[PDB]
RNA sequence: UUGGCGGAAAGGCCUUGGGUGCUUGCUGGCGAAUUGCAAUGUCAUUUUGCGUGGGGAUAAAUCAUUUGUAUACGACUUAGA
RNA sequence: GCCCUGAAAAUGGAUGGCGCUCAAGCGUGUUACCUAUACUCUACCGUCAGGGUUGAUAUGAUGCCCUGACGAGUAGGCAGGCGUGGAGGUCAGUGACGAAGCCUAGACCGUAAGGUCGGGUCGAACGGCCUCUAGUGCAGAUCUUGGUGGUAGUAGCAAAUA
RNA sequence: GGAAUACUGCCAGCUGGGACUGAGGACUGCGACGUAAGUCAAGGAUGCUGGCAUAAUGGUUAUAUGCCGCCCGUCUUGAAA
RNA sequence: GAAAUUGUUGAAAGGGAAGGGCAUUUGAUCAGAC
């Protein structure tokens, strides 16, 4: 077995993406924002 | 020892390309009859082919004759020998001892 | 321009070195045949260092014989240099490391003259 | 000649096999073997299950981690018969073996390239008829293997789109087949058989 | 045209070697094409040169050459010995040669 | 002193060589070698150009020219080994070729004070090939495709086997 | 440039239109020289650096502090604009 | 005849390994081919043997040259040499304008012990040659004396209440 | 009844290709071709040409590759032990 | 003012030793003849 792809959602809670920091308190957070923009548009990159 | 019955080619070859003396002990090429006169000019041989002619009939000065020969100092043979293992008797697959006319042809590629 | 030679034949140039004198400090490398009852080297096993044998001795015709074409001839100074007057086609000078640098300039300079080949005519020049 | 050699290894028998690309690499030839589950070896299946298992046992006693490593996949089945024919250990011998690609069925590009066989290491040509033996694919899934369905399915899918590759391929060239008919007997045609061509 | 190879390909199998000991003043090359002594008859004393490479020029060239010539037939294969002015650095086991046409007996 | 003496000293005149029995006798070309012959060059500039053999030189050498309008090779003299004979054959009759010889071609090679830091013909020359070479070209037009032939590159392609290829 | 196909390691395959170069399918003209009788006679790919002018986005990790689901020490799990 | 049973030992394992089934096995035959310091021919080294050579100028008659054969080696014998301290003679030797020593993956000679040179270092004695003489040549002796390593920033520096 | 061919043997029969060697240094000897002159493959290689003339060949040194190589001294029949 | 033994700088190699022998490529370096 070999992982294809992934696809998130739309939104994602903060609590989750403190796992993706060793040092939450300072960072911008960054993280899945030029991800997002896979949203906001009907066919453009999510359900491909 | 592999030994045989040599033949007048054989023996002409040998002492042609082979043939030294062994004059005040020492190991001298023959490349001229001359050096035979000064030896065996004794027993009335004067060129190569007489003291050739003294060993293809066994004349009566054969042992002054085949000791001016020295041992002559042959190669291996050119063909290989022709057996896998040398050291069984001719007539048993290997070389060794009394082959009658075949030292002829093992002489040549071992001249 | 040395006389004619033949072609410069060593038969072995790589020097000979003591066994075992890179595994130890205390064994100098000058070289020292092997007397051991269980040598390998003595035995003259496959894949162990050579000994010296006269079978590597020159030939006569250019022993002694520098690249150059001339047997060397170490002088003290001038009388000496002039040992080689009529030669030069089969000896070369050499100064000694003692000669010094003040003289050196005297046999260089006699030499040259006598056309006599100085084999290290840079020693102790200061430029 | 070519840059590299693809070699299908069905019905052919490890070793003889083994032995022609040992000697290839060692050349400076470069190897790619592909479809490795049909190789054949001789004896009987259960004859040579139980060599597998003589295999099983060697193992460094006082740890295990470190003794001689029994690979299942029919891959390394092969690839193990041939790494004894070349001087693994040396630095020659790991240039060898980098030229070297041992496959299961015949993954991507090469699928899409010739390939050859090794015709003294037939199994039809070499064994005598009516003798036994082995599929290597059928033994390593004997063992542990655990591909052997994997690569059948998508190998069956492999072999249908060559199907009508084939098919494009056989009808196109029949068209050219028949252009090169009505060029014949020409002037220049009847002349080139005279130069044999 | 797009060819323009005046050689022979060959490639540098081995040295002249017993079962334990290598004798480095002999090469063993194989030609492509020959397969027989009788076809390796034709090359007898052609030349060969291996060409490699250097990352330092010499003479104006990054490429440096080693030349040596064919000595005679090795086994039933037709594989032919190379002794070369300079042996082959034997990490050149599997290389590439070049048998070069000439001297032509043709 | 720093060494005493060499007590004896060697001659230093140069001993006169024995006299030698080589003598120089003429050299047998192939029989694959003969006047009018199209060879193919294996070496130089010109290596695998299909040109003419006209005349066999002194120096064991092969005067060849192209002829020069159809490829571009001059008259030149190449090594009776670095050249590949092939049974076809131009016909020489009626072309003088016995002006040419050993002198004719001369380099005065240049001095070591001339050194190429960074950077021509002769005249007679040029007139010299032109000459043989039009009572060459009109022979060639005879044969069909020779022409082509002789203005075409060689080479070896793959699956060629010279061992068993015949020229 | 238009459209498809390929996920086993797809990184390739097919197809549409137009523009462009050459064409040895056939016939011609013009230059080859001098590398001096050979010298692989230098034509490939692999990585990196240094400037071009052309776009594009503007972070974390570790130490230190802290908890104890961790712990001989490192390590581990948490928290801290 | 081959094969099979009879045929059971202890770490995992050995036709040398891989591996081999009209064999890459067993029996037998014919060729081709591979390669030892062996055999042949040649070059060079040395030893031994047999010889030539007063001839002036020019040196060496222990010289120069010709001819043939031969070359393993522990214990052991003989011979030619290399090297060190000191002595008689010689070079009317080297040297404060740098002796001797020491360093030198810089150079040359000798088969070798060794010899020479260049650079660096330093500062006051030393060398070649013919002979004479010996407290004369070290890897070893659980060697003698002095010096120094790895172990290793390790063991550890924890009894008598703080 | 008459031949051919195989096999074995012989040629002081002819001829091609390939490799390694070039030792010796005035003449002297033995032979051949020639009427002679003289020539020669006959007691050991010369003739013609090119490139380079510098780190290019080569020495040494480190490393890389292929193959080989147990640690010396010692007593012992036997030592890497 | 040597060696053992060590510090810094420079160069090189390093998949359960290191070193060694025969040959060559590579880098460095160097002599002689012209």
């Amino acid at each position: 077995l070999r992982s294809l792809t992934t696809v998130w959602a739309e939104h994602l809670s903060d609590e989750v993406k403190r796992r993706f920091y060793k040092n939450w308190y300072k960072s911008k957070k960054k993280a899945f924002t030029k991800y997002s923009a896979k949203y906001a548009q009907d066919g453009a990159g999510i359900e491909r | 020892v592999a030994y045989g019955y040599p033949s007048y080619s054989t023996i002409r070859q040998l002492v042609y390309k082979r043939g030294f003396g062994k004059i005040n002990k020492q190991r001298v090429p023959l490349s001229d009859n001359a050096i035979i006169e000064a030896n065996l000019g004794k027993y009335g041989i004067l060129s190569i082919d007489d003291l050739i002619h003294e060993i293809i009939t066994v004349g009566p000065h054969f042992k002054q004759a085949n000791n001016f020969l020295w041992p002559f100092k042959l190669s291996n043979p050119s063909g290989g020998w022709g057996v896998p293992r040398k050291f069984k008797h001719f007539i048993q697959g290997g070389s060794f001892g009394n082959r009658e006319e075949f030292i002829n042809k093992l002489v040549k590629s071992m001249n | 321009a040395s006389l004619p030679h033949p072609k410069i034949v060593k038969k072995h140039t790589k020097k000979f070195k003591r066994h075992h004198s890179d595994r130890y400090h205390r064994v100098a490398e000058n070289w020292r045949k092997q007397k051991g009852i269980d040598s390998v080297v003595r035995r003259r096993f496959r894949g162990n260092i050579s000994q010296p044998k006269i079978g590597y001795g020159s030939n006569k015709k250019t022993k002694f014989l520098s690249p150059s074409g001339h047997k060397t001839f170490l002088v003290a100074n001038v009388k000496d240099l002039e040992t080689l007057t009529m030669h030069t086609k089969t000896y070369a000078a050499e100064i000694a490391h003692n000669i010094s640098a003040k003289n050196r300039v005297v046999i260089l300079a006699r030499a040259k003259a006598l056309g006599i080949k100085v084999t290290n005519p840079k020693g102790r020049l200061a430029l | 000649v070519e840059p590299v050699v693809v070699i299908d290894g069905k019905g052919h028998l490890v070793g003889r096999l083994a032995s022609v690309v040992a000697k290839q690499l060692l050349n400076g030839q470069k190897i790619v073997v592909v479809r490795a589950e049909e190789l054949n070896i001789s004896g009987e299946f259960f004859r040579n299950k139980l060599k597998y298992h003589d295999f099983l046992r060697k193992a460094t006693a006082f740890n295990k981690t470190r003794g001689p490593f029994h690979f299942r996949a029919p891959s390394r089945i092969f690839y193990k018969a041939l790494r004894g024919m070349v001087s693994h250990k040396t630095a020659r011998g790991k240039a060898a073996l980098e030229r070297l690609k041992v496959f299961e069925g015949i993954p991507p590009p090469y699928d899409k390239k010739k390939r050859v066989v090794v015709p003294q290491a037939l199994r039809v040509l070499r064994l005598k008829p009516g003798r036994k033996y082995t599929t290597l694919g059928k033994l390593s899934t004997s063992v542990g293997w655990k591909y052997e369905d994997v690569v059948a399915k998508l190998e069956a899918k492999r072999k249908v789109s060559s199907a009508e590759y084939y098919a494009k391929k056989r009808a196109f060239t029949k068209k050219v087949a028949s252009a090169n008919a009505t060029a014949a007997e020409s002037d220049v045609a009847k002349q080139l058989a005279a130069l044999g061509y | 045209a797009e060819s323009h190879r005046l050689y022979v390909k060959g490639k540098h199998l081995s040295y002249q070697r017993s079962k334990r000991v290598n004798n480095p003043n002999v090469s063993l090359i194989k030609i492509e094409g020959v397969a027989t002594p009788q076809d390796a008859q034709f090359y007898l004393g052609k030349r060969i040169a291996y060409v490699y490479r250097a990352s330092k020029e010499v003479r104006g060239s990054k490429i440096r050459v080693m030349w040596g010539k064919v000595t005679r037939t090795h086994g039933n294969s037709g594989v032919v010995r190379a002794t070369f002015r300079n042996n082959l650095p034997a990490k050149t086991f599997g290389a590439s040669v070049r048998i070069f046409l000439y001297p032509s007996n043709i | 002193t720093a060494q005493q003496a060499p007590k004896w000293y060697p001659s230093e005149d140069v001993a006169a060589p024995k006299k030698t029995r080589k003598a120089v006798r003429p050299q047998k070309l192939r029989a694959s070698l003969v006047p009018g012959t199209v060879l193919i060059l294996l070496a130089g500039r010109f290596r695998g150009k299909r040109v003419v053999y006209l005349k066999h030189l002194e120096d064991n050498t092969l005067l060849v020219t192209g002829p020069f309008k159809v490829n571009g090779v001059p008259l030149r003299r190449v090594n009776a080994r670095y050249v590949i004979a092939t049974s076809t054959k131009v016909s020489v009759e009626g072309v003088n070729v016995e002006k040419f010889n050993v002198e004719y071609f001369a380099k005065e090679k240049l001095t070591k004070k001339e050194k190429k830091e960074a950077n021509e013909i002769k005249t007679e020359r040029v007139e010299d090939q032109k000459v043989v070479d039009k009572a060459l070209i009109a022979e060639i037009k005879k044969t069909p495709l020779l022409k082509q032939y002789l203005s075409a590159s060689f080479s070896l392609k793959n699956g060629d086997k010279p061992h068993m290829l015949k020229f």
